[PDB]
């Protein structure tokens, strides 16, 4: 699960070398930002029924062909698996937050993504438009102070980044 | 290998359920008291060379039929495996202490030890022994109470961290009996 | 591999016998409906993609548990695998359509994959039923009665492609029950 | 076992590929040069006996020392396996002529030969002469038609390369 | 691997003794006699292609449903391959008699042999016969008393040599059983 | 372990080969030279307590620095510890002189020395000043021949030699 710890742990193991100084230096960078992300975090998990809503409400008004015969809303079970993968998403943002790095997002979100949206013809902009529109609705700091939007809308990049 | 962070992330995750405050405050302590961390693994990697010198000296002096002929300490190339398998030890057990985890230590040491040392036939219980004299000393030194040596800290409560290494240590002869 | 043809040799040759006009009426008839053999082939991979997404599709939506956390298709990387799997066999039943012979599914499909399913935790169960899903719309294809497609053949009786490819699918199970 | 089927399905395999048209358009080779091998085979099976004993007669009269005191025909159990392996090797022509490829020569007969009859000190032109006197004994239209002499000669010539 | 003088190392060591005179003797003798090893040895790799070659053609016509099809040399890649391990077998066994020391053959040829076999499904009691031709080819040709071909040598008794490639021919058939 | 037979069977090993006439003529060398080496292995075996002895006082003579407190030498069990050692390699030499090449130094003494000895901080100069000591007091004739002299000594400096 990559992250600051797992990275120089990693490191330090492939050359078979005990924590040093640069390690533990490392570290100390946790000890800094654990503020601000813990604090996108828990935002996160305080509101993500009504940010999901709004973000699935967003991909649909963009895409309304998506609720067209043969495509991948056509049906309100097919929609509902739409709300709940933004929900997915989301929580692995409230996880990247929590562990200060994208090993949530990369193993459990990104890692098979292209394959799996492709093969079950599950267009990619939608997802974007979704998660583009969690970053841009970010209101700071009305919703959280800056340096937790900052963390979020990294998070939220970096999704992107990967579905495009 | 996972740390203190994804491990919660794990175990959220297994009930498809966001960490929110309640599990947080756990996570808060971690990283408050996290420079205790950073001082408690400086002082064992400090003095890891005379750390598994010493354990494994131990060892042999509590049981001298090793370095018998037969003995599983016999010859310079098996004293230097064993003196090598006591520092990759300490070296994964010093990566729990700064990760918060013993999943780097249970996957990546651990896993296929036993079987191992079964197979070329170390003997696991004087390996016990010389992980626990390992263990002796590390709680010594993250209390700063070992005998021969002080290191230089701000006074305050370790006893968290030093039970927290007992553990890790105490996780090998687990793995390997 | 061995195909049709070679399979009559690996028999013939268990007996130190040529393969003579007794034995060969079945290969020339085997050669006479040849065409077929192209055509049931060729209906089965001008579908493949549609084929594999469907079944594993099936195959979830009749137990959701599957993507439920701790469900063995749950995460995209599982996901994907899932689908890879149901594609590679569909593949190796492609190729075992197309040689007349079940030898290159089992020796390079087959073989050794009920313990790796064992070993990683797929269930097998539901694996069984996926496939079972691509056997029912193999055939469709293959008889030209799929429901959402129809493709072009001249008209005539492939039951017997159609029963062999069905034998072939019903390996799998057999292999990894 | 090498065949048009096989090199087909095992070039797709290696790619990771479905079958595709060429491969089915190879296969369509098989339906058309299926008469002329299978001609062959027939024939063959249905009078091997007759074929064998002229080809390892020939080998003999060629090569009247192999029946010298140590050599490999010196008595009539070892005159008899010199028999014996045209034989087997007539059965492996008849089954490439089944199968249409090289594969159960390749496997069965020609696989290890060399070292086999080197180490029993069995001559390779012994052998040669049998196969080559088959070849030459061959008669078209009266045997065969001329295509099965075709498809029946290649794997004559096939072997005494293999051999050679 | 250890030849006859580092075994009486090996088994000084376990009691962490010097070799010396009382030792010594069996070593001395065996240098004394070294010359007789030589030409023992030479003896076998002179003949060696024809014993393999007469012992493997022994086990068949012996044994002659060995080249039936199904049988275990039928077909000339399973001839060869035969022949081959006919050769590897005595290649072993020639190291061992140059060596005064069964360890190389032990352990380069012996160890994981019946698996193998078991594995593969060469019968090992048709082997074991094939070995025991060579072993009497083997004491012929040191003894110089082999009826089709006699060698050059100082006359003298090589009845412990003799008896000694015996002991290693004898090793393979009870690795293989 | 290394010697004049396990040299020539394992390059013939590795190439597949039966022993051929190089390898019977190397070990000729063998029923050459083993009366001088068994005649040092002898000598050796006979006086190694006295030898050791010597050889150890000399060290501790050279290096007085080895009995202050934390040093190598600092107690009694340790200094009996060392003389126990210089015996293992006085024991390692008599094994090589036995054998005919470096085999037993190399897998029992040498492999792993100079993890061991810094590892446990003894110093490696100790160690020399042992053998050398023992290289140096050798008196031929006195002590043994000419020849046997040649054989011990160059597996004294053999060790002196990989030690440094
Ligand atoms: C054989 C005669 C024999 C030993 C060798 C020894 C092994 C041993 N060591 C301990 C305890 C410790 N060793 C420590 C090591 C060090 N302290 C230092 O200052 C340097 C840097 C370093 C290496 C010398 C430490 C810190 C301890 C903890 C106790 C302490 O500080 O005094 C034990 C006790 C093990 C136990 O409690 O189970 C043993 C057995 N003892 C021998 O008999
Ligand atoms: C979940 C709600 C769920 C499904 C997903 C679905 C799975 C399923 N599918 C079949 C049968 C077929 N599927 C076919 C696939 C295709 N036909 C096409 O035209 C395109 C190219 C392609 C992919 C969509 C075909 C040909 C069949 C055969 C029957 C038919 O033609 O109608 C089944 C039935 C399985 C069985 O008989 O055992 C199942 C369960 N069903 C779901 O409930
Ligand atoms: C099948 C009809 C059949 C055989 C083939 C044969 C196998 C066999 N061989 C022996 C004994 C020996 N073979 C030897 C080999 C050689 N001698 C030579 O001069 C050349 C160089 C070389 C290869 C031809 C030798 C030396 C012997 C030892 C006896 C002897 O010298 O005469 C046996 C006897 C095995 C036994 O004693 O258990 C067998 C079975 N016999 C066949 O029936
Ligand atoms: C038990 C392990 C110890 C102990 C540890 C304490 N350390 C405390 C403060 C502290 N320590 C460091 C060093 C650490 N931080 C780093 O960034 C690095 C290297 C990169 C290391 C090794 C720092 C920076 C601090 C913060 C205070 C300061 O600025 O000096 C401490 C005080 C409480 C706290 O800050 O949590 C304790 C108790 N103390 C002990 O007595 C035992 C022996
Ligand atoms: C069951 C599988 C089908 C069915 C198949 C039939 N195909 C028949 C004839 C035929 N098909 C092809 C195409 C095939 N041959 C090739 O070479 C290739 C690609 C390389 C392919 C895909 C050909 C060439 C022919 C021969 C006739 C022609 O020239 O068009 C056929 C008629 C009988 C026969 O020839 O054996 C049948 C029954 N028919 C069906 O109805 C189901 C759906
Ligand atoms: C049983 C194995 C034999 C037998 C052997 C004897 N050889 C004797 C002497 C001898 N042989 C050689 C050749 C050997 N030494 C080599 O260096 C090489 C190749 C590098 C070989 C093959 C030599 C040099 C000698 C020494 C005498 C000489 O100079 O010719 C021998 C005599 C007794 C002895 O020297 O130990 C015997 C008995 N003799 C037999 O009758 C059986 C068949
Ligand atoms: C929303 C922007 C889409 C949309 C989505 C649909 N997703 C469907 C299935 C599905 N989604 C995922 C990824 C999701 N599952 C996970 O485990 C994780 C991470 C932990 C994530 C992000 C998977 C693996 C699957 C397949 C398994 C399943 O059915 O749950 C889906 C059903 C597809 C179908 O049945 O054909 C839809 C409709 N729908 C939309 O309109 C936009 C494009
Ligand atoms: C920001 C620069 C604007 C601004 C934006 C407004 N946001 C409004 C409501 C709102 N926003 C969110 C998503 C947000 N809440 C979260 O908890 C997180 C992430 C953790 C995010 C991105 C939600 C769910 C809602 C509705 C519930 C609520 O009111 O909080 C909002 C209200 C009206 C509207 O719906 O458009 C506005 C106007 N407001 C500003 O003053 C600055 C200019
Ligand atoms: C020392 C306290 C023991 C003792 C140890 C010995 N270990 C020997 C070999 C060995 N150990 C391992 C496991 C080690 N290697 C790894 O990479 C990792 C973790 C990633 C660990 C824990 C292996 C794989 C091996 C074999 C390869 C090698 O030799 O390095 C060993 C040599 C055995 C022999 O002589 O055959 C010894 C002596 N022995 C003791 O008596 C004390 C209890
Ligand atoms: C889908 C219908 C299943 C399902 C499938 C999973 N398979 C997973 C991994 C996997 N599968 C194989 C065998 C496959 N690879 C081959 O090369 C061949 C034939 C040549 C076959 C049939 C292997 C070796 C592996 C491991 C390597 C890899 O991951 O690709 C898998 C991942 C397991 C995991 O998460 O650890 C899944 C989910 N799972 C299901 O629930 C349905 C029933
Ligand atoms: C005929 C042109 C030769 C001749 C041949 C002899 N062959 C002898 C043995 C033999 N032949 C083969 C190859 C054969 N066996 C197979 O399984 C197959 C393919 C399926 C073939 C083509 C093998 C493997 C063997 C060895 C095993 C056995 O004895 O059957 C043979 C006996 C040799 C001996 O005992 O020394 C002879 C004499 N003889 C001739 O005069 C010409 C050269
Ligand atoms: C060909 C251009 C000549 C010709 C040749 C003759 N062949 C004679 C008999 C014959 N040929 C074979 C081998 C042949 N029969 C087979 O079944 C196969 C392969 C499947 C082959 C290669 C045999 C076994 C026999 C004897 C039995 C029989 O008569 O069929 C032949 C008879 C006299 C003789 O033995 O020499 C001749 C003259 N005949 C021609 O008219 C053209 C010019
Ligand atoms: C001959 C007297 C036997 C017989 C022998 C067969 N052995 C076959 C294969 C084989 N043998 C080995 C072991 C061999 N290779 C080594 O490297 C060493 C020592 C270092 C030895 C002793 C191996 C690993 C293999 C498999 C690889 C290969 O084929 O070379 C074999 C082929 C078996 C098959 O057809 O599948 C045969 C026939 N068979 C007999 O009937 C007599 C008793
Ligand atoms: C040599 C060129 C000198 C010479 C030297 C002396 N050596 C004396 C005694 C002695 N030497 C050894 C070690 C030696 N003995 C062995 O068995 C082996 C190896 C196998 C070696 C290297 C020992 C243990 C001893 C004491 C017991 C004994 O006397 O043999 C010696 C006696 C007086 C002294 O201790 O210094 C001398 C003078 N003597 C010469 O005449 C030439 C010039």
């Amino acid at each position: 699960m990559k992250s600051v710890i797992t990275t120089v742990v990693s490191a330090a193991d492939a050359a078979g070398r005990f924590p040093s100084n640069s390690d533990l230096e490392s570290i100390q960078g946790n000890i800094q930002r654990s503020a601000a992300r813990l604090e996108a975090a828990e935002k996160l998990a305080g509101n993500h029924e009504a940010v999901v809503k709004e973000a699935g409400d967003a991909c649909f008004a963009k895409y309304a062909y998506l609720k067209n015969p043969g495509e991948a809303g056509e049906n309100q079970e097919k929609i509902n698996k739409c709300y709940r993968d933004v929900d997915h998403y989301m929580r692995l943002v409230n996880y990247c937050l929590v562990v200060g790095g994208t090993g949530p997002l990369d193993e459990w979100g990104i890692a098979g993504a292209r394959e799996v949206y492709r093969t079950l013809n599950l267009p990619t902009s939608a997802y974007v438009a979704s998660i583009a529109y969690t970053r841009d609705r970010l209101c700071v700091p009305r919703d959280m102070s800056a340096q937790a939007g900052v963390e979020f809308s990294a998070y939220l990049d970096y999704l992107i980044n990967a579905l495009s | 290998m996972l740390d203190a962070f994804s491990r919660v992330v794990v175990n959220s995750d297994a009930k498809a359920a966001y960490v929110g405050g309640s599990d947080l405050q756990a996570l808060k302590s971690f990283i408050a008291d996290g420079n205790k961390r950073l001082d408690a693994v400086n002082s064992i990697v400090s003095n890891a060379s005379c750390m598994v010198s010493d354990a494994v000296s131990g060892m042999i002096c509590e049981n001298p039929g090793l370095i018998s002929p037969g003995g599983n300490c016999y010859t310079n190339r098996r004293m230097a495996a064993c003196l090598r398998d006591g520092e990759i030890i300490l070296r994964y057990v010093s990566y729990a202490l700064l990760a918060g985890d013993a999943s780097v230590l249970e996957d990546r040491c651990l896993n296929g030890l036993k079987e191992t040392y079964i197979a070329l036939g170390v003997p696991t219980n004087s390996s016990i022994r010389a992980v626990s004299i390992m263990k002796a000393q590390a709680v010594a030194f993250i209390t700063n109470t070992a005998t021969e040596r002080k290191m230089s800290f701000a006074a305050g409560d370790c006893t968290s961290l030093a039970s927290e290494v007992a553990s890790y240590f105490d996780r090998v002869g687990a793995a390997i009996s």
